[PDB]
RNA sequence: AAACGAUGAGUGCUAAGUGUUAGGGGGUUUCCCGCCCCUUAGUGCUGCAGCUAACGCAUUAAGCACUCCGCCUGGGGAGUA
RNA sequence: CGUAAAGCGCGCGUAGGCGGUUUUUUAAGUCUGAUGUGAAAGCCCACGGCUCAACCGUGGAGGGUCAUUGGAAACUGGAAAA
RNA sequence: UUAGCUAGUUGGUAAGGUAACGGCUUACCAAGGCAACGAUGCAUAGCCGACCUGAGAGGGUGAUCGGCCACACUGGAACUG
């Protein structure tokens, strides 16, 4: 949707500690989540504009940061990627 | 502003048009007439005017010309440094030239040129090819143009460290 | 996202030529600092201030006028801009104006006048030209 | 004779799918005749190797060795970098 | 498609006044909800500098610059073969 | 590139182009010196000789997006650190 | 309004062959290589020092003169040296 509970839950673990708020592995994971939800939504209404659009632009900002993230640091990447099964 | 008659001067005339003015049966006309002004030894001015007549109207275009006046910033015969001209797209642009070259320009900014004592110059009209706006662009030009003791002053420092 | 902060302050300083006010407010630079300093020594700039905050600059400069209130320079743009960088060497670095004006110049050895870079015979990446 | 330190450029790899044999791809930025900027365009030099030594993606540099084989020339002379997924 | 603002996107600077939409800081009131000032961002108009073939643009530039993209090099032929 | 021909309808975005601030470092670009080379004839300059000129000769300069190498590190670039 | 081209092709092995290295040629194994930074094709064209023009950047040409290349009624081949 998303909720700012469950958000709150799950940034807690992959947060690179605690009193931090950014660290892209915390953004990567929402966009993640919140892909599968807009994709699922988006499956239950096949035709519309602002979904789509949506999902383009988040899955763009997601690409952007974690080719950030493969500059910095390289262990980061691969956990990150086989942690949430995502970018194969 | 602050015409003269103490000085010499060259009247020179530039162009005439035979302009014409429709009104409802005949057709009216009044001639035109653009004309330069100057005393060529540093000073400099162009002139507009509209008659019926042609001695009439240059007559009103250089007594109107007296009145706008140019310091023309002038040294060693030649203008101080390069500049380009503006105005109304009718653009110009002159460069200083070493000694016996001449001016070289259009007949109308030949005149302007030759009229103001400048004798060895380089320039070449551009844009439009109409008199009237390449001639007030080259009057533009010399408007915004300084010469070493006209800046040396402004600046802190003086002439002999800055110098063409 | 700026592409370049020598346009930035060319701008500024044009900028503040078409209405006159002594003072103007820049983020400053060690370049920007240099460029100021020499600015003041050609004599176009009345004073030169420097300030720190939070993080860079910010450079304030005073201007200068005549007593007529009449605009030292004719004209002030760049030549050196991103793209299309340039270069000159130390007897092909141009004369713009002569005496007249000035060439901004970084050279291997520091950002200095027109002259210098041509008496010293090593010449640089050009910036601006000024006159 | 010896009187040629041989044309060393270094570059990265592109495939090692052939027998002893990479194909270097040497990196270089040229300027153009009417503007003044410069732009790169590269290449892709063909490698002599003795066990398919170099890997892909590595960076390595090579040298003028002599014609080895149909379009192959240069030999490799020291691998500079290599390294795994970054 | 006259898909228009016949005005490409991103960034920074340059006199003003007047409004409108969703906010914020402060003082005036026993209580501001009644009032004012200041700050935002859009959303308009009048206008200075400047700019333009002129009309007009003017912080919602067609001004002052930078990067990148698209495009034009007379009309008809012809958006035709 | 408002109206004159010229901003596609717009959006997401690859390759590419461009790049905030500071420090250290490399010296690829850049700047700078030398070395070899850019045939000669030709262009230009200077002189000499055909009675002069044309012409020819002589010598000089000039000519590389050239290679090697000695230095500089502001700027572009590479690396590392804020 | 030229988008896929290449199968001796690309790589290896072995041998032969060539003054020489080389798929240069053979047999075996492998499936690579080239291409938007313009391959391939098509069309035209010998190239260059230079010449003409232009203030300059550029534009056009490859007549004499010199350097290099290709060819000698058309196609194939080899001896001598």
């Amino acid at each position: 949707a998303i909720s700012q509970e469950r958000k709150n839950e799950i940034i807690k673990e992959y947060r690179v500690h605690e009193t931090d708020t950014g660290s892209p592995e915390v953004q990567i994971a929402v966009l993640t989540a919140e892909i599968n939800a807009v994709n699922e939504h988006l499956r239950t209404h096949k035709k519309d504009h602002h979904s789509r659009r949506g999902l383009l632009k988040m899955v763009g900002r997601r690409r952007h940061l974690l080719n950030y993230l493969r500059s910095k640091d390289i262990q980061r990447y691969r956990e990150l990627i086989k942690s949430l099964g995502i970018r194969r | 502003r602050r015409e003269e008659e103490t000085k010499e001067f060259e009247e020179r005339v530039v162009t005439i048009n035979r302009v014409a003015k429709v009104v409802k049966g005949g057709r009216r006309f009044r001639f035109t007439a653009l004309v330069v002004v100057g005393d060529k030894n540093g000073r400099v001015g162009f002139g507009t005017g509209k008659a019926q007549e042609v001695p009439e109207a240059i007559k009103k275009a250089v007594e109107a010309a007296k009145k706008d006046l140019v310091v023309v910033p002038r040294v060693e015969g030649t203008t101080p440094h390069t500049i380009t001209g503006r105005y109304g797209s009718g653009s110009v642009f002159m460069k200083p030239a070493a000694p016996g070259t001449g001016v070289i320009a259009g007949g109308p900014v030949r005149a302007v040129l030759e009229l103001a004592g400048i004798t060895d110059i380089l320039s070449k009209s551009l844009g439009s090819n109409t008199p009237i706006n390449m001639v007030r662009a080259t009057i533009d030009g010399l408007q915004n143009l300084k010469n070493a003791e006209d800046v040396a002053k402004l600046r802190g420092k003086t002439v002999e460290e800055l110098y063409n | 996202t700026m592409t370049d902060p020598i346009a930035d302050m060319l701008t500024r300083v044009r900028n503040a030529n078409m209405v006159r006010h002594e003072k103007l407010e820049l983020p400053a630079s060690n370049i920007k600092k240099e460029i100021a300093e020499i600015l003041k020594s050609e004599g176009f700039i009345k004073n030169v201030e420097y300030v720190e905050d939070d993080k860079q600059g910010v450079l304030r400069l005073f201007l200068k006028y005549g007593q007529n209130d009449e605009r030292v320079i004719t004209g002030l743009k760049r030549i050196s801009k991103p793209g299309l960088r340039v270069y000159a060497k130390a007897s092909e670095m141009p004369k713009v104006l002569n005496g007249l004006g000035i060439a901004l110049v970084s050279t291997s050895e520091g950002v200095i006048t027109d002259k210098e870079a041509r008496k010293r015979n090593v010449g640089g990446e050009i910036i601006a030209y000024v006159w | 004779s010896e009187r040629n330190d041989r044309k060393v450029y270094v570059g990265k790899v592109v495939s090692d799918k052939m027998d002893k044999t990479i194909t270097v791809l040497v990196e270089t930025y040229k300027t153009h005749k009417l503007y003044g900027k410069r732009v790169k365009y590269s290449k892709k030099y063909k490698t002599h190797d003795e066990n398919n030594s170099a890997k892909l993606g590595d960076i390595v540099k090579i040298q003028e060795t002599r014609p080895l084989s149909a379009t192959k020339r240069f030999r490799l002379v020291e691998i500079v970098e290599e390294s795994v997924i970054i």
